[PDB]
């Protein structure tokens, strides 16, 4: 917060984008800026020292500048794996290393309809007393998708949690789970249990539903 | 180099965090490099603990300075954080900054802060039906029930398939517990011979589960 980044910012593939660093007197334009590279899962990595100096392992692809008390981190020819959180960093005079709040970098590929697949509750769950179905949304882009849970052909709404992963390295897609939870009990009084899914990679929305016990 | 961070996943509140870093490959006697201590709170920025340098001189997060000892050994060195609340709970990195741009990180190891009770996961698999398949492509998966605390480590037949494996962020429940499912597509001409393991991992339970997904 010390050092000011967009959230976010995106390309499509082998386009380029610039990423800005805002400091002060007392950080950036007193010192130095370096960029870290985080992929999803992975501890950040150093990408750009000392303003612009590429360390080893890292294509010329990216480069980076500073004037005066602003930085900027360019990356010409955009892959999939470009996909990251980028923090730019600089020691401050009095208060140390400090760091930018971070930029999600997002890639503008081509929009895919999400594969639809459900999950009903296992046996070895419904012992326990409890009942989770698993609607999985898979691999679509861009990012907004909506979930619809039906019961016995009725909306459902409050019962169900969904997460979604971060932007995959290889294809630049994106993955929902939906997850509702019902008491055993609950499960049992009902016949069909349906996935109604949204998308602007669908003409009309997606149902993937089963009747208790079939397949 | 290699750095390799140390430490409990949990601990309680007001308690001191120990964590340390197993440094390989390299001594810690040789400027000029910074031996740093680095967190992250979850699904967020980054924050600098501190640095640590060979001839013992260190250099503080001013916000954390009144609450922070980093020291060197006669080849690791340590984080110590007193008095630790929820505001703590983040992943800590140890890293190695190189004044002349060689600089490694280690893995990171998360660190939650809390007085709740262990608890370890239930785990459940989404069998692969005809409602899981499409075009030749089979979905399966496991369900990682109700633990705590984060995180839990999800493998598919020992590490051996990483293509099409998704594993979500965890969710936290009313419970108040975390559930996580990890899904992969398969090939569906495999669903008959080839095995599929669910390796669950969670430490701070000790929970080593390996379901066969049918
Ligand atoms: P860099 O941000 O700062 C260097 C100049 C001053 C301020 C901290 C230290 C190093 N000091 C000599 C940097 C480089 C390597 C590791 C940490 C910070």
């Amino acid at each position: 917060s010390v050092l000011t980044q967009p959230p976010s910012a995106s390309g499509t593939p082998g386009q380029r984008v610039t990423i800005s660093c805002s400091g002060s007197s007392s950080n950036i334009g007193s010192n130095y800026v370096d960029w870290y590279q985080q992929l999803p899962g992975t501890a950040p990595k150093l990408l750009i020292y000392r303003n612009n100096q590429r360390p080893s392992g890292v294509p010329d692809r990216f480069s980076g500048s500073k004037s005066g008390t602003s930085a900027s981190l360019a990356i010409s020819g955009l892959r999939s794996e470009d996909e990251a959180d980028y923090y730019c960093a600089a020691w401050d005079d009095s208060l140390g290393t400090v760091f930018g709040g971070g930029t999600k970098l997002e890639i503008k590929r081509t929009v895919a309809a999400p594969s639809v697949f459900i999950f009903p509750p296992s046996d070895e769950q419904l012992k326990s007393g409890t009942a989770s179905v698993v609607c999985l949304l898979n691999n679509f882009y861009p990012r907004e998708a909506k979930v619809q849970w039906k019961v016995d052909n009725a909306l459902q709404s409050g019962n169900s949690q969904e997460s979604v992963t971060e932007q995959d390295s290889k294809d630049s897609t994106y993955s929902l789970s939906s997850t509702l939870t019902l008491s055993k009990a609950d499960y049992e009084k009902h016949k069909v249990y349906a996935c109604e899914v949204t998308h602007q990679g669908l003409s009309s929305p997606v149902t993937k539903s089963f009747n208790r016990g079939e397949c | 180099v290699q750095l390799q961070e140390s430490g409990p996943g949990l601990v309680k509140p007001s308690q001191t965090l120990s964590l340390t870093c197993t440094v390989s490959g390299g001594s810690i006697s040789s400027g000029g490099y910074y031996w740093s201590w680095i967190r992250q709170h979850p699904g967020k920025g980054l924050e600098w603990i501190g640095y640590i340098y060979y001839s013992g001189s260190t250099y503080y997060n001013p916000s954390l300075k009144s609450r922070v000892t980093i020291s060197v050994d006669t080849n690791q060195f340590s984080l110590k954080l007193s008095s630790v609340t929820a505001a703590d709970t983040a992943v800590y990195y140890c890293a190695r900054f190189g004044t002349r741009g060689n600089t490694h990180w280690g893995q990171g190891t998360l660190v939650t802060v809390s007085s709740a009770s262990t608890k370890g996961p239930s785990v459940f698999p989404l069998a692969p039906s005809s409602k899981s398949t499409s075009g030749g492509t089979a979905a399966l998966g496991c369900l990682v029930k109700d633990y705590f605390p984060e995180p839990v480590t999800v493998s598919w037949n020992s590490g051996a398939l990483t293509s099409g494996v998704h594993t979500f962020p965890a969710v936290l429940q009313s419970s108040g517990l975390y559930s996580l499912s990890s899904v992969v597509t398969v090939p569906s001409s495999s669903l008959g011979t080839q095995t599929y393991i669910c390796n669950v991992n969670h430490k701070p339970s000790n929970t080593k589960v390996d379901k066969k997904v049918e």
